[PDB]
């Protein structure tokens, strides 16, 4: 779909990460909240049916 | 402007000077004036560099530490390579524009800090950064920050020096 | 050799102390030509 | 790689929190 | 996967923002210890004394001689 | 066990306080949410897992606070270790030199160290009953069990801080004065890490030379704590971390 | 060089040099002959900075002394006679009309 | 990239990946390097110019092993001329991409002189005569004196 | 190609995909300018060297 | 950052903190007080006989540690100081073994101490130019007299609407 709406971070200092496993869109849509900032206008779906 | 431009019976080539002595006898190493676009480079010594300082704020203090807000660099490359504003370096970058701007009386011609653009290499920042006649280059040594040494797509041309011909 | 110091030979020097980011651009001129923003349209558009 | 997980592990660490 | 790779919209970009993977990718220890040796060299000793007779002068008679007899 | 990492932030630092008022009420809200505001400066949450953290977000971002705030990625909290006996001392002494402390290290057994997790080995027991489980057990000394004085980071903490100097150990009087002190720097050492300011686990301290300033006075008392935690770092550093 | 002052001694043809307050020694002023320190001034030099054109020093004449001479001090008579090695500048001696 | 208008490293570092991806253009490149080294006299000083620095590319980023100089034999008789040149601006390229000190290093160390052997004499002494007034003429003054050093030590 | 936003504007990271540039009609592999033009540091040791010996 | 000056805001090879808490290194911080008397952390004039001294300890690094706990002492550590004794010990390890017990005794030495000389000092969780110009300027100054011909020459009336039409006239508004 068309984009819904449209500097420097700390976090994302390169120096201080550890990538194991490298994150994915899949994880990012999973858990919404901790795997995104700002997200807005999300529903937050999940099954273990 | 004489030591650049050699003595008058035998001139120097376009960035070249006599010895060694004569060339390493100032800041000034190398001045380049497209029509009306000003290309400076200043090598300074500690004691040089912070007398310069010491006079620069003596006239502008900046004790508020303001002076980093100013400062524009290149948000083209990425910040592992841009200009990293250390106090020292902001000031110095500064201190250098201020005093070249005082040479110029402004009914003849002036020079705007908004317009320019100063670009350290020191012991904080290894990439030396600038903006030439369309291009935007940045230099980075093989000595300072490069463990990591790659020879990759042609946007990176090699120099080398001709003395000992060793990149 | 006593020496001079780099910088000092040169032919002059402060050309305006007192100016230090006075408001030229930050007064509000009711005149449509001679506005502070209109000087900043013309230069930065002009050439 | 393996060799080097606790060695990061501790440079990450640090780098974030213990200098 | 959008994995932060390609565009938001190939609406208005001149290509169908279809996207790929780069195919061609790839000195007092011992002498410290000694003590504990003799430590319980006076401890058990006076224990094996105390197992055969807890009167401790049997007993300090046992521990000193497993305290002299042993630091010579 | 909260093994799980997240720092947080907001978007201007502006609204700080308002985001403490969301972490407040999200601990207040959670059982075992941990939340520290730490050294770096920055405000860390340990937890359980991954759906648990996300549901804690979604509460603070949703209800507590509506402030927009920045969050890293989730990382581990960790532990520290060895793996073989301190093979040398350096010993500490106090900053006016008073008492000189020789101490080392070594790794236990992992069993143990789990029991004392247990509270199986509570040592509100007498030193008896200490004894009795220990040379039961695992071949301990009876005089190890005397040497035990106790066990670091906490009231359940894997590690061991013992005593084994005979001659000197008789020293009742100087050491029996000094405990309350060894105790409060060997527990320090122990929480607040060696190497990466997290929690050591399951080793082994033995302290072999107690030079101690007699009248153990207020220049002991005060001046011996740092003291005694850096013969910690020393025999851990010196003879072998590991994470 | 090295705090240390000999004979050498410089005068002062402009003004706030800063840059020698603490290097160079600070024990006079001229308040006669500034004139001639003018024409000092404006004399042309090589870019050795050294007059084409001599300028000497003729003579000295002590108006005020209150350091008493230490012993050895051998205070001629008269001018011992200028010799031709100082004389002859490899020069224009300031005779010479131009 | 033999036929190219002039040397670009771009199809060296193309050709270089492949070896990288697989082992096949690796041996297919000890082959590659082995042929040109049969066939070298072949072409144009142009085209063995490109050549020689296309070798030079793959031996610096260490694509090919400095194994193969074992092909070199530095014998006046044994060495054309074209061969000649081809060392020439080969080893130029190396030491003026690795810097000289690392080359000579690497020129050093011994686990590598059963190739070098055919390049540095000392067994034959007339063309270690020969072959090290060529890395006279070349410029590497290190490697010629240290040589030739042990030469005046042998007799 | 493209490389992962994020640290694309931290530290210079690769290139992992290839977004697509025009449409083509098949596979049909259309040249490049780029390809047929000359890179300057070539061309400026080119020009060295020739003109060195014509001298 | 820990042990740089702050009106500086560059390093202070001897320092002096603030009764407040920040470091003013005595050095300039007394050119400071001698040309401005005032305090740039806080821009009132503040006394002279505050600027007591502190004592950073070091390693066999050199680094500016805390003596007692023999930690490093850099951006992140809680360093408290000791007025008194001259001492500055870590606020972590003063705490636990001052504000445990009831020894209030110094961190180095052998002194007592007062239950309020200790202050945090770092916590991240808190023209002669040429003769030509001057005969030039001389003479010009001497023979240079008033001028002449550009002396002279430099309903209602119209000059409000002409010099508004006009961009080539001085405006007047009335």
């Amino acid at each position: 779909f068309e984009p819904l709406v449209r500097d420097w971070n700390e976090f994302n200092d390169i120096n201080k990460i550890i990538i194991r496993q490298p994150i994915r869109t899949e994880y990012k849509i999973a858990f919404p909240y901790l795997y995104n900032n700002l997200p807005h206008h999300v529903h937050l779906t999940w099954y273990h049916t | 402007a004489s030591e650049m431009a050699g003595p008058p019976q035998m001139p120097n080539d376009f960035l070249s000077f006599q010895d060694i002595a004569t060339e390493a006898a100032h800041p000034i190493r190398l001045f380049c004036r497209y029509i009306d676009r000003i290309h400076i480079f200043f090598r300074f010594t500690a004691d040089e560099a912070r007398d310069l300082i010491q006079r620069y704020l003596t006239e502008h203090p900046d004790p508020n530490n303001e002076n980093i807000v100013g400062y524009n660099n290149k948000k083209c490359w990425p910040r592992d390579a841009r200009m990293r504003l250390m106090k020292h370096d902001v000031n110095l970058g500064r201190a250098v524009f201020w005093d070249i701007k005082n040479r110029l009386p402004r009914s003849v011609t002036t020079v705007q800090w908004e317009n320019s653009f100063v670009s350290v290499y020191s012991k904080d920042n290894p990439n030396l950064l600038f903006n030439m006649c369309g291009f935007e280059c940045r230099i980075l040594p093989k000595c300072r920050t490069s463990y990591e040494e790659f020879t990759h797509k042609d946007g990176v041309w090699n120099l080398q020096n001709e003395v000992t011909k060793e990149r | 050799k006593v020496k001079r110091r780099w910088d000092d030979d040169v032919v002059f020097k402060n050309c305006a102390k007192g100016v230090d980011d006075q408001k030229k651009d930050k007064r509000f001129v009711n005149d449509t030509l001679r506005s502070e923003f209109h000087k900043k349209f013309m230069e930065k558009y002009i050439k | 790689p393996a060799p080097h997980l606790a060695r990061e592990f501790m440079i990450k660490t640090r780098r974030r929190k213990g200098l | 996967m959008y994995n932060g790779i390609g565009l938001p919209t190939p609406r208005g970009s001149g290509t169908n923002g279809y996207v790929q993977r780069n195919l061609s990718l790839v000195p007092d220890i011992l002498d410290h210890e000694r003590k504990r040796r003799v430590e319980l060299r006076c401890l058990e000793l006076e224990e094996m004394m105390e197992e055969q007779g807890y009167e401790e002068q049997q007993i300090q008679e046992k521990v000193a001689t497993f305290r002299l007899m042993l630091l010579e | 066990t909260s093994v799980i990492k997240i720092a947080v932030e907001p978007v201007n630092p502006s609204e700080l306080p308002k985001m403490l008022d969301g972490l407040r009420k999200v601990n207040k809200s959670y059982p075992s949410l941990t939340t520290k505001v730490e050294e770096s400066g920055e405000h860390v949450i340990l937890g359980t897992g991954e759906l648990y953290l996300d549901c804690v977000m979604h509460d603070l971002r949703k209800m507590y606070s509506e402030i927009d705030i920045k969050v890293a990625d989730p990382v581990v909290t960790f532990c520290e270790t060895v793996v073989e006996t301190s093979s040398l001392k350096c010993f500490a002494e106090t900053p006016n030199k008073k008492n000189k402390i020789t101490m080392i290290a070594e790794p236990l057994e992992k069993g143990l160290a789990e029991d004392i997790e247990n509270e199986v080995v509570q040592i509100t027991w007498n030193r008896k009953k200490l004894g009795e489980f220990f040379q039961t057990k695992y071949d301990w000394d009876l005089l190890a069990a005397r040497s035990i004085w106790a066990f670091g980071p906490d009231a359940t903490g894997p590690n061991i801080l013992v005593d084994d100097t005979l001659p000197s150990e008789v020293d009742k009087a100087l050491l029996g004065s000094v405990k309350d002190s060894i105790v409060q720097g060997f527990q320090w050492g122990t929480r607040e890490g060696p190497l990466c300011d997290e929690l050591i686990r399951n080793v082994k301290f033995k302290i072999l030379d107690a030079v101690v300033a007699q009248e153990p006075l207020h220049r002991g008392g005060g001046q011996i704590i740092p003291t005694a935690r850096r013969v910690v770092y020393s025999a851990f550093l010196m003879a072998t971390p590991r994470l | 060089g090295s705090d240390q002052h000999g004979s050498q001694f410089l005068i002062t043809t402009g003004e706030n040099l800063d840059y020698l307050d603490g290097v160079h020694t600070v024990f006079g002023e001229v308040t006669e002959g500034m004139d001639i320190i003018k024409k000092i001034n404006e004399t042309f030099v090589d870019k050795d900075f050294v007059p084409y054109q001599d300028i000497r020093i003729n003579h000295t004449v002590i108006l005020d002394d209150p350091f008493d001479d230490p012993p050895d001090l051998l205070i001629p008579d008269r001018s011992p006679e200028p010799t031709r090695e100082q004389l002859d500048s490899g020069r224009i001696g300031a005779d010479e009309e131009i | 990239c033999a036929q190219q208008r002039t040397y670009e490293k771009f199809f060296g570092l193309l050709a270089g990946r492949f070896c990288m991806l697989k082992k096949e253009y690796m041996e297919s490149f000890e082959g590659i390097f082995k042929e040109q080294y049969d066939t070298i006299h072949r072409l144009e000083t142009n085209k063995l110019r490109n050549v020689a620095k296309m070798f030079a590319h793959l031996l610096y980023t260490d694509s090919l092993p400095w194994s193969v100089l074992e092909c070199i034999k530095l014998s006046e008789e044994t060495t054309t001329s074209s061969s000649r040149i081809f060392v020439k601006i080969f080893f130029q390229e190396l030491c003026e991409y690795m810097g000289l000190p690392k080359l000579n290093a690497r020129l050093k160390d011994e686990t590598l002189q059963p190739f070098f052997e055919g390049l540095l004499p000392r067994d034959n002494p007339r063309n270690t005569r020969f072959a090290i007034n060529f890395f006279t003429s070349i410029g590497l003054g290190g490697l010629t004196d240290e040589l030739r050093e042990h030469l005046k030590n042998t007799p | 190609p493209q490389s992962d936003l994020r640290w694309s504007k931290q530290t210079d990271v690769g290139i992992t995909h290839f977004r697509s540039g025009m449409s083509h009609e098949e596979d049909q592999l259309i040249p490049n300018l780029y390809r047929y033009i000359q890179p300057w540091e070539s061309e400026f040791i080119d020009s060295q060297r020739v003109w060195a010996e014509y001298a | 950052p820990f042990d740089h000056c702050s009106l500086s805001l560059q390093p202070f090879v001897y320092p002096v903190c603030t009764p407040d808490g920040i470091v003013f290194d005595l050095l300039n911080i007394v050119p400071w007080l001698k040309k401005y008397g005032t305090n740039p952390s806080n821009g009132e004039k503040l006394d002279g006989r505050s600027l007591i001294k502190l004592n950073f300890s070091k390693n066999s690094e050199g680094k500016y540690h805390c003596p007692v706990l023999f930690t490093v002492f850099t951006n992140n550590t809680h360093i408290v100081a000791v007025r008194t004794t001259g001492n500055v010990y870590a606020y972590e390890a003063v705490e636990q073994l001052n504000i445990k017990a009831k020894n209030f005794r110094d961190l180095l030495t052998d002194e007592p101490f007062s239950r309020q000389d200790i202050i945090t000092l770092q916590d991240p969780t808190n023209k002669n130019t040429n003769a030509e110009t001057r005969e030039t300027l001389q003479e010009l100054y001497k023979e240079f007299k008033g001028d002449e011909i550009l002396a002279a020459t430099m309903y209602s009336t119209g000059k409000v609407s002409a010099s508004f039409t006009s961009t080539a006239m001085v405006p007047e508004t009335t």
